[PDB]
């Protein structure tokens, strides 16, 4: 039960079907909070 | 006229002219301010810009749909979010302080907060139409992941208002509070109007000093601060998060549709174990979410009140072919029972004297007395339910014990009877687990003491056409 | 993966592209009626055909003009690929600071590019993005906005409004919640009714966005489209009730569309951008995700044709029986160039996610209360049958006509015939049950949707009064009949098929449906199949 983001997808046409092939077939799962994420990423320091 | 958290700020102006009327005590000192005073304009007291947007959203009709307002301040620049309503006196402005002054971050947060609730609510409308449990998980899962507090349940309000713990996540330190239930009195009406108002409600700290507003001498009566996000909670409040462990909260609302006008379900509620404040995009996207739970649990409702329908349809129609077949004592000796048209632990049938109990049911001389009873008080009427025997009339009950609490009877001519019984309402409460929710549980429990679960409208219904069935099927013959 | 109508679909649409391709190159004009009449619903094209035709849908390397594209290496932060009017939007033109290989980090601002950086090494989820960077040079303002390919890093760079970033807050803030107020306003309604429901989807979607035409349509079982809903601007010409064939909507580009919510189109005549590669690369990038991605030739014709220069469109999702499935879209169309901002985007595919809430909502109400009320017909036609001749079932209400929706009943009792509504004659009726019991004797049932394409030769001259035959076998010699019209009948809109013309699409749709009736239904045949058990027990009994 995680958020994620949108991975998209591409038909391809194999074996006499159409299959909808993924692009990056994926570790190092999220294991923060989105909290942790917003106060990491939202840092302006480096304004000093 | 009142108090706020000590985490923002409290203008009251005039409408017309932008006229102060009325500031918080803090408002002279979060600012950069050392001016106030008291009767300044408050486009002085920000930048050009902010004053043109604060012009703005004073002119439209709809104070809303212009919240927040990303103003500056004027004496140190820093930014303020600020958040507008209609006190019928004039208008009042709450201002947070923004942690992210960066013009640059500041609008991938704005833009975030929606992406983030869009993906939120893609991942709750994944899940089939078909249980309640399953939407509550999904939904304290996906808001524990948003918010990253310590706790996070639903509560559900009973037909008396009561309430009940239905789903729980919660960081495996402390006691599960999942199946609890609370007696009405816990929440106030006018917390209820108010939570019904304004869909979220968030406490940063229960032993924060609250601030005086400060009012004008021009005007009578208190200024209503119930619309503000910055109210301060009540002592009593207070009280119960201080002695429960919880130090903050983010309470939002479950509405839903009713006989029109909304009805509050229940609500969500957060908390924490330290003072948590949160930035402003995630509190958005978890008011976003809201919306789109209340549509769910709606849908959830009807179809469920549609599938109860047909399913008691069903049973009535199979127990209305096996009384044709053979004589109508076969209602009881077969598999499908009366036991399935209500939910109820025991059923009984008085028939020419014989007496058929199934399940949980008194013995026949508790019978012929309950019989007796009937025709003393209630001789001219077609039906009766009791969700307790006691404290209606029934002198007798003290014998029954916690086992036949509620009771439902249905004369079929002046002596023959159907009867569906009921335990009390603590066989099916379980809560493994000075103010404090121990406190609350089992005083919950001596408020419903001897007492069944309330007939609900279908059920009496459903009793109703079986009834009439009996008579015409009893008058033929 | 045969029967469906997709995988059939999918050889059309890559016939009906090579044709439009071969006329194109060769200076002639693409017939839209004849490509469709010529090329049939079977499948007669080999692998390379197919493969080819999504290559080229997928990765095509054309771009629209309101903005840029760069894509990089994850590794090193390296320029793989670019978009030729990058050059043009990000002033570097007056050693080369454009050129393949180069830092994508030296393009932006200091800031911009630690803002970039952080955004580029991530996880499953990362919270800049889109982010808001400015140009080196001259100092643009860029929405940027990356994805993920199986080569590297895309970047859709687009322009925004140069002014005070309050003003840009606001101009999300107020957007947002015009939509919030737009749900709100569909939670409180009277269940029970999609037309309603409808309505006002379109009024709330013209409010937010502002074009000039919005309208809403839903795919059938066929998988062809009917508009439902329609807002337009008084002068012009109305499409309300159109019905439009199924290949007019290519099922790739059904998948692109589910795949991302919302795809703008600013103009159809503006001159399409190359996008240039590397040389080690060995296929073409794939713009399958490119918020930029430019339409193919054939509608851009149509939609310049037709009369709209903008577009917008929405998917509607609903839930199917885990497994998402596109209902319909919620398109809008303009009569000149129109872009707008992002968050409105986001905001309209907020607006539709509800919508599909409510959807699935009424559709599952409807159909529990369409089985209640036909438990209580057959109920009743039960109790009519016992309290008289089986013929009386046909006689008094409710009768058989009420157990489907149809035009027509019948029932044949030992020679005698019981016709209600329009229904075929005696011979008529009897050179059907001769063809019946001759082709199709070991059976419990049939349930055509054409009596012509079945097999009967008496359906020339039935007429178009009676197309589709539901059959019940009470007995060797008793049947139950339900007949139903062709579907020319109910359709009804206010409207040398060269050119590719709204009107010349309804042509073709009412010659593709020609001598058809709409489709049977599955619960209906379980009524049916309910109702046939009931009265075979009930004259076994006898
Ligand atoms: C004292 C005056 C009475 C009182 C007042 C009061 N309560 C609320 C809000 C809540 N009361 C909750 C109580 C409990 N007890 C539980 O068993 C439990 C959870 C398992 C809780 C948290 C409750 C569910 C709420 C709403 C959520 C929350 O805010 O934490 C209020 C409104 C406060 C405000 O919003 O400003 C008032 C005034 N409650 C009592 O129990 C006393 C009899
Ligand atoms: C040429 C290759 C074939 C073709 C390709 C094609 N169509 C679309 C998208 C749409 N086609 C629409 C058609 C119609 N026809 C109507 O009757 C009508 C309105 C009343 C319209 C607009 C249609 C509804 C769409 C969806 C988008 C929209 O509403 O404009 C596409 C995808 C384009 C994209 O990527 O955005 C392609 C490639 N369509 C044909 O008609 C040719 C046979």
């Amino acid at each position: 039960c995680r958020l994620s983001d949108q991975e998209y997808m591409e038909l391809v046409f194999e074996n006499g079907q159409i299959l909808a092939k993924g692009q990056r077939s994926n570790h190092n799962q999220r294991t923060k909070s989105i909290m942790d994420l917003y106060e990491a990423e939202y840092n302006e320091d480096f304004m000093k | 006229g009142g108090y706020i958290q000590p985490f923002g700020c409290m203008i009251a102006v005039d409408e017309s002219s932008f006229r102060i009327i009325g500031y918080s005590e803090n408002a002279r000192e979060m600012l950069g301010i050392m001016i106030l005073a008291m009767g300044t304009d408050v486009r002085s007291l920000f930048t050009s810009s902010s004053s043109i947007l604060l012009e703005r959203a004073f002119v439209a009709r709809e104070i809303t749909l212009l919240n927040p307002v990303w103003i500056h301040s004027k004496n140190t620049g820093k930014p303020f979010y600020a958040i507008l309503h209609r006190i019928d006196v004039g208008v009042v402005i709450d201002l947070e302080p923004a942690r992210t002054e960066d013009p640059a971050l500041s609008i991938a947060g704005a833009v975030q907060s929606q992406k983030l609730a869009v993906r939120a609510i893609s991942q709750l409308q994944a899940l089939p139409g078909g249980d309640i449990k399953l939407l509550c998980d999904t939904v304290v899962e996906s808001v524990r992941d948003l918010t990253g507090y310590d706790r996070v349940m639903v509560y559900k309000f009973h037909e008396d208002e009561h309430g009940e713990v239905v789903a729980e996540s919660k960081r495996d330190d402390l006691e599960p509070y999942i199946g609890l239930h609370y007696p009405a009195t816990d929440i106030p009406q006018a917390s209820r109007f108010l939570f019904k108002q304004n869909r979220v409600r968030m406490i940063v700290d229960c032993n924060a000093t609250p601030v005086l507003v400060v009012q004008d001498d021009r005007l009578t009566q208190s200024m209503c601060l119930v619309g503000s996000t910055l109210r301060a909670p009540h002592g009593c409040h207070s009280q119960y998060m201080a002695n429960m462990g919880s130090i903050a909260s983010l309470a939002m609302a479950v509405i839903i549709n009713g006989n029109s006008s909304m009805r509050l379900w229940g609500l969500v509620v957060c908390h924490h174990t330290s003072s948590r404040c949160i930035p402003f995009p995630l509190r958005y996207a978890c008011e976003f979410l809201m919306q789109a739970f209340g549509l769910q649990l709606n849908m959830e409702l009807q179809l469920a009140l549609q599938m109860s329908e047909k399913r008691v349809l069903r049973t009535q129609t199979l127990l209305c072919d096996m009384l044709l077949r053979d004589s109508p004592a076969g209602i009881v000796t077969q598999s499908p029972s009366i036991m399935d048209l209500v939910k109820c632990d025991g059923a009984a049938f008085l028939y020419h004297g014989k007496y058929y109990p199934l399940g949980v049911a008194p013995s026949e001389v508790q019978i012929k007395d309950v019989v007796e009873w009937l025709l003393a008080n209630h001789a001219d009427s077609t039906g009766l339910s009791t969700d307790s025997l006691g404290d209606a009339g029934y002198p007798g009950a003290a014998a029954l014990g916690d086992a036949v609490c509620g009771m439902a009877v249905a004369y079929i001519t002046k002596r023959d009877f159907l009867f569906w019984f009921r335990s009390h309402t603590a066989k099916e409460i379980k809560w493994g687990g000075r103010m404090h929710p121990r406190s609350s549980f089992q005083a919950f429990l001596e408020v419903v003491k001897s007492r069944s679960q309330p007939w609900e409208t279908a059920e009496m219904d459903a009793i109703h056409s079986l009834q009439l069935i009996l008579r015409d099927s009893f008058k033929e013959s």
